[PDB]
């Protein structure tokens, strides 16, 4: 009466994880630093982004499950290795430093730490060598025991030098699904990260994401919908990070105020090492302005999307960082080519009252400033920035936090978010959430009548 | 009705069938341009893009042992068991969708398709042989 | 009449469809031989000869969602339309090459696809679906 | 019987043709999965599975541009020739073994491909456009 | 044997300046020079 | 400023030294085009 | 250049004892300074020059 009836071509999908695209964004030629982030590489954006909406579909997802993360993590890893690779190498600079403190300590209350170091450093030729000077900063030894130094970048791993026609600054990278498969995108503006997405429409190529490496604060990300979102792999589980998507962007001012000059110094046969010259002007520490006001909206929003987990009429409190590495107690980023690493720890002095807390037009935040980076984790290179010639201030979006519960039995009384980070996947969670990869599967069997022959 | 791409994945199965050629058009063809000479990232997208054409002539193999060979609907001469899926017609093709109906034959999917490859092309084109000569 | 590979570029659509079998087998397989394993200069030609079957699957899903499915000449059941190049026959298959009518088509080509895909196997299998039952 | 893989490479054509989708389904499909990332030792073997669907297609493009399209047993207008191999029927399909039967055909069979692509398709499509007007 | 084939009754318009395989072989050579001078012996300590 | 020199290519770039085993003497090589062009 | 001495128990020289106590001015983490190590040792090597 009924007979088995294949269909070719049937929407039926199951949740796998194989390799995705990334995307040129089209801007590409028209930038011409040269090589951007994935400028290298990337195809150029489609003209018309196929976001088609599936209607009756239920899906469900899980952002801490996913393999998405997994790739651009592996993705920008293995970007930062080869942009480095055939840049310039600086391991004889690994000499011994006599330096001294800047001959600006004015009030000596008050800190100033740049080290006017001067050594003996290879040249163009091998037979002489020639003494130059002006290192600088904070991060450095103390000596074994004018002071000497010595670089503790040289304690742990080789140094090699970006190159400096490259740039950091980050073009809108949005993955791509390849033939044959599909991403599932999210819809409804209030979703849990883990469950079922009542709203999901499908695409090849993802929304526009800026590959950002920042801590504590998530900066140029993607807002949230309508209401402020606490996703958490675990809850109840203290280790597990808490993140946070802003409603509202913060606004945040960053400047490097010290006017700086650079020097070419020549070294062997093609290489040349930039070095941090005199400074220009006056001199300040570097900082970050966040409106007073439009933090204390921000967390006073945020207070009440973590009482529908903690409690109604309850109180909470975050003070700064706990202790440990650099850049996991400091907010980290970069912006036009120094990184900056500022303490927030002026943010984070808050209890909360049901209806309150308990003028200052901005308040500012200190901040220093690092040039040779461990954050590969590859522990055997390391990264010497640049400087930049002239004054830095950059503006940025504020959209995300980093939290961590502290724990033990703290029930009755009140809980405690101490800012955090540290792994890389936990920046790009924020802007994968609402996406998963499904393979197609179009071979469907179905029973209609009909005879052969 | 169209509605493009994967448009009917919560529809019925019939009005569903009214899109195969849909999603058959999007699914072989995603062609990314690689002119561009980049070392070692293309062969992760290219490794992808070559595995996607081995998983569908795995389909198309098996839509050629198969007495389907057609790439639309196609009908066959293995009879539907009542076992499988206990329904009427109807019940089916006008509340049910492909997601929901691969997954009830999840669990007796895999002898169907050595239904579809022994029963038939051993013995129909082996018949066929027999029955052409006259 | 053969003349080799691409011997019919400039001859009427009537003699150069007497070699559509000789333009086919030398487009898919220029087979070479990749036993040498060096490094950097086999990326950039496995990549073309992984694009040029990628080409030619797609070739061969527009000619497998059409009705025509056989690589050979084939009939379909869309009728021509008058807009579409005013010629009657012999004045094309006796005073024209295959490239002057894909110029004058490339005006109306692009619609022409999808009155292959939809108006037919849209529609054709619907009616095949709903017609061999009895 | 199946006796799996190539079980019949030694058995009767008649008993070996029993067996043809036994040996068409596990050549196409060796899927390895190739999800981690290593440089070198991937473009040999990615290399080596690219020109495997290269000689995949080569045949199933000389089993399309004969009269014979589907991927089963198939006959064709071509009569067979005394010359090649002269013996009665019955002699063959019951004392001979495939790989016998291909080296008393390697002496004649490269001609029986051109006889298959020309004296066929050539002809054969260009009489089924001359016969369906009607 | 090179499948030289003439085709009657074609005129293709050709244009050498604007060619692309003049650019593949332009990056072909320049790729050919760096991988044969790659597992050399360099002569850095040369330079006194 | 026997007087003294030194390499200016050593005043631009690094130096490597060419193989001697491989020569110079040009090869006749004749590009092909790949399946499914001409 | 590596100064190095047979190892301290030859005990026997009738029966072989092939160890190289070698010390030798070995680079150092940084490239102003150098330390002199020790003990490479092993019967694979010069007799020098
Ligand atoms: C972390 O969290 C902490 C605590 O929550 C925050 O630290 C606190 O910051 C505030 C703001 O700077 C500090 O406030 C102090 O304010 C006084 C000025 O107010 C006092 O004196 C006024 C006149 O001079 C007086 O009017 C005030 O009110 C009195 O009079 C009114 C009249 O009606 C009456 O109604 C009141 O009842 C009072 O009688 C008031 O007395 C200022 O002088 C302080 O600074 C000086 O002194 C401190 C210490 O003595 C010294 O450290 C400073 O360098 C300076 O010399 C100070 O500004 C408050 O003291 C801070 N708390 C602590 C513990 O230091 C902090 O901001 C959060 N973040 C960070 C980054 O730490
Ligand atoms: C988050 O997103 C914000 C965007 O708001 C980013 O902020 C921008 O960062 C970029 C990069 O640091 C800044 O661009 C730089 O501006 C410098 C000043 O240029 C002035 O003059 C030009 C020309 O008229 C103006 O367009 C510009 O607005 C300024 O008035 C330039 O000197 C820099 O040059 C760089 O690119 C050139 C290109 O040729 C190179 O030659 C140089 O070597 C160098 O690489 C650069 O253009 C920009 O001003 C910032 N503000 C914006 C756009 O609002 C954040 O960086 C981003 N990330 C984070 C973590 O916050
Ligand atoms: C950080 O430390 C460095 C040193 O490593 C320091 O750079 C030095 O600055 C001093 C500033 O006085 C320079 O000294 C003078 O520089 C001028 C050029 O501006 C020269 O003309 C001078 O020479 C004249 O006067 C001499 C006096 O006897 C005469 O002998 C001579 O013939 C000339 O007439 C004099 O050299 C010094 O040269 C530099 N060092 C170098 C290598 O250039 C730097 O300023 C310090 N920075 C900070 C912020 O502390
Ligand atoms: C979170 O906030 C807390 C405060 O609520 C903060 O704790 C403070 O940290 C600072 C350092 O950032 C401490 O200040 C130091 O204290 C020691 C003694 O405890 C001094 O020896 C230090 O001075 C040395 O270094 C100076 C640099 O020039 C020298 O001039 C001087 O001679 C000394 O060698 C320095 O004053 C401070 O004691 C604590 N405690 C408090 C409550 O203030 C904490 O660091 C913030 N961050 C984290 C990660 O918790
Ligand atoms: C292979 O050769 C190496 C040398 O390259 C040799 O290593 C040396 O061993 C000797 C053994 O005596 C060490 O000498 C002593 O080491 C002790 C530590 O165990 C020190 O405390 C001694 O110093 C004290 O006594 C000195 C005498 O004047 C005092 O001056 C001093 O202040 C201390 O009180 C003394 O150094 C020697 O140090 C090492 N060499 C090094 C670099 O460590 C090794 O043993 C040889 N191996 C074999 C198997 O032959
Ligand atoms: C950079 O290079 C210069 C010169 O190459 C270094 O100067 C050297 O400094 C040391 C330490 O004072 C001198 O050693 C001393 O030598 C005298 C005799 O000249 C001796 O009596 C002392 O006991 C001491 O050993 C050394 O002579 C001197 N070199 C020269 C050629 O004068 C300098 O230290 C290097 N480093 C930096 C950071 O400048
Ligand atoms: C070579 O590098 C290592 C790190 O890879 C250096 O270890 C350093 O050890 C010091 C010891 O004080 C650490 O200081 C820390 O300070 C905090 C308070 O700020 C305190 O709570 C900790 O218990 C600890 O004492 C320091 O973080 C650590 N790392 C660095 C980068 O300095 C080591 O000192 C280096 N070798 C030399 C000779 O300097
Ligand atoms: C961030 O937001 C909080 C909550 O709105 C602000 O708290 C408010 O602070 C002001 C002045 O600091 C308080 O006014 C004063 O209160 C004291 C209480 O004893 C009273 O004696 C004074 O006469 C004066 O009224 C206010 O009560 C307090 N709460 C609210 C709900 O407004 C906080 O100031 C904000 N921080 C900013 C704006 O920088
Ligand atoms: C490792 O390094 C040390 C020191 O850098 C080397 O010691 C050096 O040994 C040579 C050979 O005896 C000394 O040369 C002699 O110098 C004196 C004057 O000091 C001269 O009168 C002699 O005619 C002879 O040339 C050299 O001075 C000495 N260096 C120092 C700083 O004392 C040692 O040879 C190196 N190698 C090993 C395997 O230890
Ligand atoms: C630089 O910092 C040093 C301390 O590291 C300051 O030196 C001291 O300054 C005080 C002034 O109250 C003097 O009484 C001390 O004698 C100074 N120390 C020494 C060792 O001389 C110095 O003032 C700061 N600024 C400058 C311009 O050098
Ligand atoms: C960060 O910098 C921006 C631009 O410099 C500031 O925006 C200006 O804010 C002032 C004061 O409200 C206005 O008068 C200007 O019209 C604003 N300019 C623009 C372009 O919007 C912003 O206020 C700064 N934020 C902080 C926290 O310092
Ligand atoms: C190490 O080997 C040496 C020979 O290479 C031995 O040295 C000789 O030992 C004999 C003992 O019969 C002495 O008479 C010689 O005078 C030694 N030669 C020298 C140059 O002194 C030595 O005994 C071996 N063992 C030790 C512990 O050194
Ligand atoms: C000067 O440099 C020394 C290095 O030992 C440092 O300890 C001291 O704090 C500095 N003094 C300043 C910056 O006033
Ligand atoms: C979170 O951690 C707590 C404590 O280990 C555990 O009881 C709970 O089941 C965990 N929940 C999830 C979803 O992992
Ligand atoms: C607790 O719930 C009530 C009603 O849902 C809500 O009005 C209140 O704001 C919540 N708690 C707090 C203090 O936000
Ligand atoms: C908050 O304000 C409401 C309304 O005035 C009041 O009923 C409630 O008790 C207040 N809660 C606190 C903690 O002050
Ligand atoms: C910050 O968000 C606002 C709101 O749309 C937007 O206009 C602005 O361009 C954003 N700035 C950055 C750096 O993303
Ligand atoms: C249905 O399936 C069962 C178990 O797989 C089998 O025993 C029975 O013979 C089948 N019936 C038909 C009509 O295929
Ligand atoms: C011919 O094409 C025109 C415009 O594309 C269209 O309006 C007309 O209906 C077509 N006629 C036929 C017979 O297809
Ligand atoms: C058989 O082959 C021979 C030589 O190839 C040829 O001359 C003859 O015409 C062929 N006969 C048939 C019936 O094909």
């Amino acid at each position: 009466n009924l007979w088995v009836t294949v269909y070719y071509g049937v929407p039926v999908w199951k949740d796998a994880e194989t390799t995705l695209f990334c995307a040129s964004d089209a801007k590409a030629y028209d930038t011409e630093k040269h090589n951007v982030w994935a400028t290298h590489a990337c195809v150029p954006t489609d003209p018309n982004p196929q976001e088609i909406h599936l209607e009756n579909v239920t899906e469900e997802f899980n952002m801490w499950k996913n393999n998405m993360v997994e790739q651009m993590h592996t993705d920008i890893i293995s970007l930062w290795d080869q942009s480095l690779k055939p840049c310039v190498k600086l391991t004889p600079l690994c000499v011994t430093l006599q330096c001294t403190n800047v001959t600006n300590n004015i009030t000596d209350d008050m800190r100033g730490e740049l080290k006017n170091c001067s050594f003996n450093m290879t040249t163009e030729l091998r037979d002489k060598k020639q003494k130059v000077y002006s290192l600088f900063y904070r991060l450095d030894v103390v000596q074994i025991n004018n002071k000497e130094y010595r670089l503790i970048n040289c304690n742990t791993s080789a140094i090699t030098q970006a190159c400096p026609k490259v740039s950091f600054e980050p073009i809108p990278i949005h993955y791509c699904a390849p033939a044959g498969f599909a991403i599932l995108k999210c819809k409804d503006k209030k979703f849990n990260g883990t469950g079922p997405c009542p709203s999901v429409s499908t695409v090849q190529c993802t929304h526009g994401i800026k590959p950002v490496v920042s801590t504590q604060l998530l900066l140029n990300g993607s807002l949230a919908e309508e209401e402020v979102m606490i996703r958490s792999e675990n809850i109840t589980n203290n280790a597990k990070n808490i993140l946070v998507q802003f409603n509202t962007p913060v606004q945040i001012n960053c400047t490097r105020p010290n006017n700086n000059t650079r020097k070419s110094i020549r070294i062997g046969p093609g290489q040349a090492f930039y070095a941090t010259g005199d400074i220009i002007g006056d001199i300040r520490q570097a900082h970050c302005n966040v409106s007073k006001a439009t933090w204390n909206e921000t967390l006073g929003k945020v207070v009440k999307q973590l009482r529908k987990h903690f409690g109604n009429n309850t109180i909470i409190r975050f003070a700064n960082s706990s202790g440990g590495d650099l850049e996991v107690t400091t907010h980290s980023f970069n912006c036009g080519g120094e990184f900056f690493y500022c303490n927030t720890s002026g943010l984070f002095n808050s209890t909360w009252i049901s209806n309150t807390s308990v003028s200052n037009d901005s308040i500012t935040l200190p901040c220093r400033i690092k040039q040779i980076i461990n954050m590969w984790q590859r522990i055997g290179q390391a990264m010497y920035a640049p400087p930049i010639q002239g004054v830095i201030r950059c503006v940025s979006n504020i959209t995300g936090l980093i939290l961590t519960r502290d724990g033990g039995s703290t029930n009755s009384t009140t809980e405690t978010f101490r800012p955090g980070g540290g792994d890389m996947r936990d920046n790009w969670r924020s802007e994968l959430y609402k996406y998963k990869v499904v393979k197609i599967e179009p071979l469907g069997v179905a029973p209609t009548r009909c005879k052969r022959r | 009705v169209f509605l493009g791409f994967l448009g009917a994945a919560g529809s019925t199965m019939g009005a569903a069938s009214m899109t195969l050629t849909v999603q058959a058009r999007n699914l072989l063809s995603g062609n990314p341009d690689w002119l561009p000479d980049m070392t070692v990232w293309g062969i992760k997208q290219l490794q992808a893009r070559v595995l996607a054409v081995e998983r569908y002539l795995r389909d198309q193999q098996l839509l050629g042992i198969w007495g389907c060979s057609g790439k639309l609907i196609c009908c066959t001469n293995v009879p539907w068991n009542s076992s499988w899926s206990n329904r009427n017609l109807s019940e089916i093709w006008d509340n049910m969708t492909w997601l929901q109906w691969d997954k009830e034959i999840s669990n007796y999917t895999q002898i169907i398709y050595g239904l579809l490859e022994e029963s038939q092309n051993q013995q129909e084109k082996n018949e066929q042989d027999l029955l052409a000569l006259d």
